[PDB]
This record gives structure tokens, C-alpha cells and sequence, in this order.
């Protein structure tokens, strides 16, 4: 219960992270 | 609870599979689609928000996200963004740490160590450098952005660094005349060599001394005869 | 080559910790993705394809086929395809059971087992019959195929097939309302239930019936 | 070799027929 973000079941954390970062890559690339 | 932890940790040992390269790991048409599932499926779970991210998954981010190469090019393929770039040398960052820690815990173990170390270094500097190039061509110059990722991943080269925010306060023609320049005479192609050369000799040092599995094998077999 | 081997094992063992249930599976919307890549990657893998199938699979499509958790596909191929793999799943249940609460369990497997196959033949058979025109090919080959046992009622069946719409609705409508879908429905999840039971207990599967086991010990 | 489906590199065996068939019954639920 420490975290607000788990509470309300939001996603965060790395693999979030990645995922987004990731994401970025793969539109990049597909419009190039 | 338990039950999406055991399924998040299976993905995750799906992921490993896939990501794990004995070369350098790149999305193939064929696994996109797992691929990005599987990466998505852990980003939304529950069970891996406060989960450290196992080494392998860096590795594989780093080596998609600079396209990098061993043998061979490509017009292009990396993502010149200030908020991904400055998330890749973290991850980047944590592969060296992850690679110094588990070096404190044959005969070539310090050579191994020392020469990662150059590499890292370099290979972080260039990242900087190419990042720079990227703001300075920029028009108007991010000036909040650019100086914000020099401070967090330009404290080690405060000497080049001076000369980067003097050159910004120009105008475009000159930053892109020393652009040029600069790229001309050390061009990406040294980079994807330096990054590359990093990654390999992690996982070299990884799998020989720190009991990982990053396949190989067959360097390992030659380093014997 | 064998790369291909470890990572189509691997999607294969992480299809085993989304399916494998207590109850019965279910696409729920945050698994959808996952699943779907994870059967298209094995299902295009050239490896997998003389590969035997594990059993948690065939349940996992039974469970899903029929919701056993108007929803149900009454297509011939389709339903022809389930009721083929509900028959692996009963001959794995019988050659494991092979090697007194033993045989109470196996009887009733048995049981419950021809009940259902009857119950998915008959509404199959109930499906052909609601058609305008009716398929006379398809439905007397799919009665000889699968109702082979319940003979009579599919005698019946092939003779109302004679009648046009109306007299064929009224039967089926009434016949319908008599034994209600709802029955098979628990028939069936009842023999998936029994059959992961059987398997855990005895033949050393894990089909998480170790929270049923302490229930059945507890006397109740 | 011998299987002329395998020379081919066409989809085939249990693990394709179980993915039509589960694609079928989703096609199916989605506008149900
Ligand atoms: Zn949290
Ligand atoms: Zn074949």
C-alpha cells in the first residue's frame, strides 16, 4: 500500500518504461 | 496475485528466449507479433511494477534501439529523441553496473574487465555526442531539453560540454557546419563498433564468470583453442 | 532449426500457465493478445507441426468452445474438430487410468463422457435441422461419424429431416425445451472437472486440484 | 522430406487446425 500507482492500478515502472520506449522504436522505423 | 506472477514470470521466460542473442538481437517480422505482446502483457502487469528487469532485456533494448551490428549500413534506423536516448543510457548504465558488480564476486578476467570499462565510456560518450548533434540541428534549439541531458550524461566530459551550449547560442548554418565536421570525421559506423564491442564482451564476461547463459559458447571454445 | 524448437517449447509452457485452470478457462480481455500470439506462433511454427499436442490444450479449447465458464459456434468442421478433441482427451484419460475412489471417479468419467458427446451431438444435429435449405450431406455425415452410439434418436432425427421449416422447428423447439442446453453445459464441465481430477491425482498431471483434494479429505 | 506440406513451408498438423478453430469461435463472440 505504499504506492499510489499500484492503489489505483495504473501502469508504471521499467517494464512500462520499455514498453513505451520500445513502442517508439517500432513507429519510427515502420514510417522510415 | 500469485497466479499473474507465475504467468508474467513464464512471459518473461519467453522474452529471454527470444531476446538473447549469440549476435546481436533485431525485431524479425515473424516474432513482432509475440514479441510485442509479450512486452506489453509485463508493462501492464501488476506483479512486475517494482520487479528489477533481468540484464538480458537492456541488452536487447540496447541493441534494437542502436540497431547494432557485428559483421556487415542501414539509412537512419536510430530514434535521435531526447526522452528515449536519455532512458537508453540508463539502461545502458545499468548493464554496466549489473557487469561491474558481478565482476567483484581465467587468466583474462582483468583484461575482460578493463577493456569493458574503455568501452563503456566511449560508447556513452558517443551516445552524448550524437544526441548533441541531434539538438543542435534542432530549430528553435530545445534549450531546456539540451541542457538538462548534457547536465545528467555530460558530468564526466564538463570540457566538451562548455563548447556545446557556446555553439547552440549560434545560428543554424554554423551548428550545422560543425555537425558535419564532426560526423564526418568520427562517424556512427565507430560507434555501432564501440556499442557492439561493449555488449559482446559483457555477455562474454557474464556467461565465463558470473554464471549467465548469453550464448557463447563458441567464443568461449576459441578463447580455449 | 532447434532454436525455433526452444522458443516454440517455450511460447508452449507459458500457453500451459494462461489455460491450465482450477475451474474453466476463459478469454479474459487482458490475456486475449497474449494468447492469440502465443497459439499463432505454435500454429505457424514448422516445428510444431508433427509435434504431439499436449493434453491442457484440447481442454483449454473444450472450456473455451463451449463457455464453460447464444455463445457457442454450431458449425460442422468446427464442432466435428471439438468433439475429436474431446476424444483425445478421453482416450489420454483412459490410457492413464490404465497404469474404490479410482474407480467411482473412472465410471463417471464415463458416464458424463458419452452424456455430453451425445448432448454436442444432438444440438449439432438440432443446428442442421433450423438450416433452410438443410445440408442432407453434411448432416447424415456428421451423424454417422459422431452419434453412432445413440442410433435411435438419430434414426428420429434423419426421418424428421424429411419435413420442411415449420414441423422441423416445432420438434427442435420443443425437443429444446425439454432437456435444456444448460444440462450439457453441466455435464460437460462437469467431465473436464472429473477428468483433471482423475489426471492430478493418480496419473501425475497439475491441472491445480490440490485446493479440490483438501476438500474432498475435509468430508463435506 | 516427405511431407510435401513441410517442402512447402505451408502451415499444417494440430497446433494450426487448433488456431483456425479458436480464430472461428472469436470471429464468431466479437459482434455477438
Ligand atoms: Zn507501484
Ligand atoms: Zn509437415
Amino acid at each position: 500500500e505504499a504506492c499510489e500507482m499500484c492503489r489505483l492500478g495504473l501502469p508504471h515502472g521499467s517494464f512500462f518504461e520499455l514498453l513505451r520506449d520500445w513502442k517508439k522504436i517500432e513507429e519510427f522505423r515502420n514510417k522510415s | 496475485g500469485s497466479n499473474e506472477k507465475i504467468r508474467s514470470q513464464s512471459v518473461l521466460n519467453t522474452l529471454e528466449t527470444f531476446f538473447i542473442k549469440e549476435n546481436h538481437y533485431d525485431m524479425q517480422r515473424e516474432e513482432s507479433s509475440i514479441v510485442n505482446a509479450c512486452l506489453r502483457y509485463l508493462g501492464y502487469s501488476k506483479s512486475m511494477c517494482h520487479e528489477k528487469m533481468p540484464i538480458f532485456m537492456d541488452i536487447a533494448f540496447i541493441e534494437y534501439c542502436f540497431n547494432l551490428s557485428l559483421d556487415p549500413p542501414d539509412s537512419q534506423q536510430i530514434l535521435w529523441e531526447y526522452s528515449l536516448i536519455s532512458n537508453a543510457l540508463e539502461r545502458l548504465e545499468n548493464i554496466e553496473l549489473e557487469r561491474q558488480n558481478c565482476m567483484r564476486e581465467l587468466l583474462n578476467k582483468e583484461t575482460l574487465n578493463n577493456e569493458a570499462l574503455k568501452l563503456y565510456s566511449c560508447a556513452k560518450a558517443g551516445i552524448c555526442r550524437w544526441m548533441a548533434f541531434h539538438f543542435l540541428e534542432q530549430e528553435p534549439i530545445d534549450h531546456i531539453n539540451f541542457t538538462k541531458f548534457l547536465q545528467d550524461w555530460g558530468s564526466h566530459n564538463e570540457k566538451e560540454m562548455e563548447a556545446l551550449q557556446r555553439l547552440s547560442k549560434h545560428k543554424i548554418r554554423k551548428r550545422l557546419i560543425y555537425v558535419s565536421q564532426h560526423k564526418k570525421k568520427m562517424p556512427w559506423s565507430k560507434f555501432n563498433s564501440v556499442l557492439s564491442r561493449y555488449i559482446q564482451c559483457t555477455k562474454l564476461q557474464l556467461e565465463v564468470f558470473c554464471d549467465y547463459d548469453f550464448k557463447q559458447r563458441e567464443i568461449v571454445k576459441m578463447l580455449t583453442s
